[PDB]
RNA sequence: GGUGAAAUUCUUGGAUUUAUUGAAGACUAACUACUGCGAAAGCAUUUGCCAAGGACGUUUUCAUUAAUCAAGAACGAAAGUUAGGGGAUCGAAGAUGAUCAGAUACCGUCGUAGUCUUAACCAUAAACUAUGCCGACUAGGGAUCGGGUGGUGUUUUUUUAAUGACCCACUCGGCACCUUACGAGAAAUCAAAGUCUUUGGGUUCUGGGGGGAGUAUGGUCGCAAGGCUGAAACUUAAAGGAAUUG
């Protein structure tokens, strides 16, 4: 009935093409490449809105993670904190045809 | 030293047109006086009635309904739905040993702002070839039954309002609905939507009510 | 079906019997009486003779106002107490019947908990 | 006066502690379908009438 | 190294004032000098100044709370009670 | 010595079961223990049912029943003459009459 | 008597004798 | 200074003019910079927002509740205190609420109040340990500290006064029909002593 | 109201009883139980996240890694202590009515701490299966939980299908259980306390007349209450199991 976004994120890491951190995300999303942004919950509404605008201009999809940036970094497989992730080739998952 | 009943009135209840018996009751109040209108209090009363007494049948001599007063007119007073229930006698008659129990509940708003909690109960049973004596279940079954119950109850309640459901549950359409939906898994005797609880009302809307009523 | 209707809450503890007759709702009570109202004996407060003698005058009053028919709800103390009523309950009921008030839709509404608060007695209990 | 006559139906047993008391059913003697069981004092058989001050108390066991 | 079995910070108070009081103080002193976690930047840069308001030294945001700890337990119950009522209202 | 193998009642693999309270004395008593009965009754008395149905509207509609579970203290159970001591050999008959 | 109350009585006595002994530090 | 319960400097657009009307709300245990505070009958029931009492349901709590409409805040104003609503009766619009002392007060539903409880929290559980912190505390408020005792003062300086032993002589509870200079001790003491417990109103 | 009977107590401010609405905190009834899970203490509303775990299907995965264990360490009911929040009921202390020869006890009414939770401590109970862990065998017997095998079965209906659970048996790790007792133990009892004088299956602790005494003494842990360890002098001829008659 449901697959975990956390495992899907590990998948998109191990297989898909991607990058971390606001600056690189906006770079990708300006080059129109990234297909999927992920954004945490705690982050500023201002930056969230900025990314949403960039996405609506690039015709790009968004996920609003159900947790903070520490946990996002944990899940994408690090030991620091991340607010945002960008995906250009959604990899061995099928996130594109999920509810996403 | 008063004999209060030589101050009191008599008001004829008139219930919805979705039922059958509407000459439902007569109730008294002290006479409206200066600085005191009996109607002011009569507007809030609530009454309890057997659905048998309503629909003329005796096949619903176990469920029951709450009706909240809404309006008054000319020695006569209009009601409206306030809640449904399930009697204790029948409940414990249904509820015996050696048949696992399930109960689910949900809460949702109608199309209109009439928010309702709605409960569902179910027991297990055997199928005509069984010898063991307890006939219980597993938690996978229980969880999935609860899930399907919630989903069905929500699907039925959203696309509906109170009058829709009243006219559904006098003929009891929804337990047979669940039965048809659930004949895959397990018989599940004694399926019953047993209780509903109003959580909210919208603005009073005299017009909908007096449109519902207004016959005879 | 020219009967006008009321409801009767009967409440039988092991110490007293309460008859209570109202309209189809709770409010505008019509009659209320106990076994103590008919005897000041204090132990016969639950005597079914007392319950009968109380239901007598209750039905008298229901008629003198003009009620004809009754529905009946009944209860014990309940909660975390006995859950069982005393003997007076049934005698008051039969006395109602014998009074002439027509009857229907008998039912029990005694309160029952989903494992609610602690009970009196203290782990070892009221020993006689 | 609201006094009743009622004729025995059958004997039921001797009760109470000292067993002076007995149980008896009677027929109302004007409403034959209406019967009633009650307690008595002394020697009793069937086919005797009792003068009753109550027709309602509907007695039961006793010690 | 360890330097003290138990008293820790209460060593500032030496041999004075009573042990009960020093322990009851040790608790709250740790609490207030504790660098807490920010609900906003998520980091751990949240420290008290001017009892009752706690600053995040990076995101700069101040937050009001208890004197010695950020959240009072009653304040958490308050938030819960309020959202319960908020939902029952708005719905 | 061990007057009863179970010592008690059906725990045998549990450690702890929550208790209940004797409806008579309110004593605490584990559910494994704690004599459990069921008080099924019609409300009406047979002596009254005639007058009942005579006065009853909804002629011959139904007649409900009372449904009540009843836990018990051991001491109360015995003083009730509801349960009683048993011969040694007779103590294993796990049926009623 | 009863073992639990022998135990309570001995606990009382231990407290008492210890107080009497620390009278002399 | 002289308070727990930190203050909150809100700014609002002036409705009738291009300016601001900065204000001093008491912080309410959750507030923070960059935050928005809503005020009104039609305001959201979140924390920090300020609302009338008819505009919020029973069981809800609030701080800084007015006692009368427009007294700009009176009650539930110290740290950690709060007032609970327990009823409405729109006969005369009277809200009924429960006050930190444990008191029932009936007031106007159009009375205002900010949603939550006040910061500072358990300011008063920590001991001062000593005279110096009490000193700085009472410095920043008022000259009531220190405090000598009538039983050590002279009879000319106190009714407790007198000599050969530090003691009083007569009762320390002083009928309220009494008057200035006699009112040292307990005043209208409906009892006295060590007590229990533990509610104030019922 | 409350009792075995009464009393204390509450009641024109209209109690109790009635209806409606609300709030709070706790508890999770019945269904529903020789049934469940779990190192043990122990665990019942629902859903979600988090990890984890046994048992099994198992022509998979490595090669003797392993069994009990001093020292040492984790968990550890309730009560109890320190402090915040909570504080509905219940209720030691306490205050009160009765009773009684007396009742500071049982019965009754209220009620503080506590009962709830948070952060620390304690570290014991009939913490009882008063019975360790792993293997081989002894009769069956049938139930039953979780897992694994077949029905030209049942019903579920559609046109049978399909799953589906039920049953029929086939089957394994189970909590356990009935009659017997072959063996053991006076005996009660033991599907195991069976496997033994024909004395030895791997294996750790405690036990040795009763009391004195779980005291003293010290040491050690603890905020403390107290726990773990732990004697001796002196004294003394005993306490229990079963069953029989009363």
């Amino acid at each position: 009935s449901q697959e975990s976004i956390n495992q899907k994120l590990a998948l998109v890491i191990k297989s898909g093409k991607y990058t971390l951190g606001y600056k690189s995300t906006v770079k990708s999303l300006r080059q129109g490449k990234s297909k999927l942004i992920i954004i945490a919950a705690n982050t500023p509404v201002l930056r969230k809105s900025e990314l949403e605008y960039y996405a609506m201009l690039s015709k790009t999809k968004v996920y609003y993670f159900q947790g903070g940036n520490n946990e996002l970094g944990t899940a994408v497989g690090k030991l620091f904190r991340v607010g945002v992730v960008s995906i250009l080739e959604a990899g061995d998952s099928d996130i594109l045809t999920t509810l996403a | 030293v008063v004999d209060p009943f030589t101050r009191k009135e008599w008001f004829d209840i008139k219930a919805p047109s979705t039922f059958e018996n509407r000459n439902v009751g007569k109730t008294l109040v002290n006479k409206s006086t200066g600085l005191k209108s009996a109607s002011d209090a009569l507007k809030g009363r609530v009454v309890e009635v057997c659905l048998a007494d309503l629909q003329g049948s005796e096949d619903h001599s176990f469920r029951k309904i709450k009706l909240r007063v809404d309006e008054v007119q000319g020695k006569n007073l209009l009601t409206n739905f306030h809640g449904m229930d399930f009697t204790t006698d029948k409940l414990r008659s249904m509820v015996r040993k050696w048949q696992t129990l399930i109960e689910a509940n949900v809460t949702v708003k109608t199309s209109d702002d009439y928010v309702l909690r709605i409960f569902a109960i179910a027991f297990t049973r055997k199928q005509a070839n069984q010898v063991k004596r307890h006939s219980y279940a597993q938690s996978s079954h229980i969880r999935a039954i609860r899930k399907v119950i919630s989903e069905i109850l929500t699907k039925e309640v959203q696309g509906s309002t109170l009058a829709q459901l009243t006219s559904k549950l006098i003929p009891e359409v929804i337990n047979k609905e669940i039965e048809n939906a659930t004949k895959d898994i397990f018989p599940l005797q004694n399926i019953h939507v047993r209780k509903v609880k109003l959580l909210k009302q919208p603005k009073f809307d005299v017009g909908a009510l007096m449109a519902l009523h207004g016959e005879g | 079906n020219s009967q006008v209707f009321g409801v009767a809450r009967i409440y039988a503890s092991f110490n007293d019997t309460f008859v209570h007759v109202t309209d189809l709702s709770g409010k505008e009570t019509i009659a209320r009486v106990t076994g103590g109202m008919k005897v000041k004996a204090d132990r016969d407060e639950s005597s079914p003779y007392a319950a009968m003698l109380a239901a007598q005058d209750v039905a008298a009053k229901c008629k003198e106002v003009g009620i004809t028919a009754v529905h009946v709800k009944i209860r014990a103390t309940g909660g975390t107490r006995t859950k069982t009523p005393g003997p007076g309950g049934q005698a008051a009921l039969r006395a109602l019947a014998r009074s002439g008030l027509r009857i229907g839709r008998i039912e029990d509404v005694t309160p029952v908990p989903s494992d609610s608060t602690r009970k009196k007695g203290g782990r070892r209990g009221r020993r006689l | 006066t609201p006094v009743t006559l009622a004729k025995v139906i059958k004997v039921l047993g001797r009760t109470g502690s000292r067993g002076g008391v007995t149980q008896v059913r009677v027929e109302f003697l004007e409403d034959t379908s209406r019967t009633i069981v009650r307690n008595v004092k002394g020697p009793v058989r069937e086919n005797d009438i009792l003068v009753l001050m109550e027709s309602e108390r509907e007695a039961r066991r006793l010690r | 190294a360890k330097r003290t079995k138990k008293v820790g910070i209460t060593g500032k108070y030496g041999v004075r004032y009573g042990s009960s009081l020093r322990r009851q103080v040790k608790k709250l002193e740790i609490q207030q000098h504790a660098r807490y976690d920010c609900s906003f930047c998520g980091k751990k840069t949240v420290k008290r100044g001017a009892a009752g308001i706690w600053t995040c030294s990076c995101c700069k945001k101040t937050v009001a709370g208890g004197a010695y700890t950020v959240s009072t337990a009653a304040a958490a119950t308050v938030r819960s009670t309020i959202r319960r009522l908020r939902e029952m209202v708005e719905a | 010595p061990k007057k009863r193998a179970s010592n008690g009642r059906n725990k045998k693999g549990r450690g702890h079961v929550k208790p209940v309270r004797c409806v008579n004395c309110s004593k605490s008593i584990p559910k494994d223990k704690a004599i459990k009965r069921m008080a099924i009754r019609n409300i009406v008395e047979a002596a009254a049912v005639r007058d009942l149905s005579e006065a009853s509207v909804y002629p011959e509609y139904a007649l409900p029943k009372t449904y009540n579970k009843l836990h018990y203290c051991v001491s109360c159970a015995i003083h009730a003459r509801i349960v009683r001591v048993r011969s040694r050999e007779d103590r294993k008959n796990r049926a009623p009459p | 008597m009863r073992a639990k109350w022998r135990k309570k009585r001995t606990r009382r006595l231990k407290r008492k004798r210890r107080k009497v002994r620390a009278r002399s530090k | 200074s002289g308070r727990g319960a930190p203050l909150a400097k809100v700014v609002f657009r002036d409705p009738y003019k291009y300016r601001l009307r900065e204000e001093i709300f008491i912080a309410n245990e959750g507030v923070h910079t960059g935050q928005f505070i809503y005020a009104g009958k039609k305001a959201s029931l979140n924390v920090g927002n300020v609302l009338p009492l008819g505009s919020v349901p029973e069981g809800t709590i609030v701080s800084n509740v007015e006692e009368k409409p427009g007294d700009r805040g009176a009650l539930a104003r110290a740290s950690g205190n709060y007032v609970i609503i327990i009823g409405h009766n729109p006969d005369e619009n009277k809200t009924r609420v429960r006050l930190p002392s444990g008191a029932k007060k009936v007031i106007s539903s159009d009375a205002r109040g900010v949603i939550g409880v006040i910061a500072g929290g358990g300011r008063v559980d920590k001991p001062l340990l000593k005279a110096g912190r009490a000193f700085h505390k009472y410095r920043l408020k008022r000259n009531s500290w220190p405090k000598t005792r009538g039983v050590a003062m002279n009879p000319v300086d106190h009714p407790h006064g007198g000599g050969n032993h530090q003691h009083i002589g007569k009762a320390s509870t002083i009928s309220r029909g009494a008057v200035s200079g006699q009112k040292a001790g307990l005043i209208a003491a409906r009892r006295t002593g060590l007590l229990r417990g533990s509610q104030k109103t019922q």
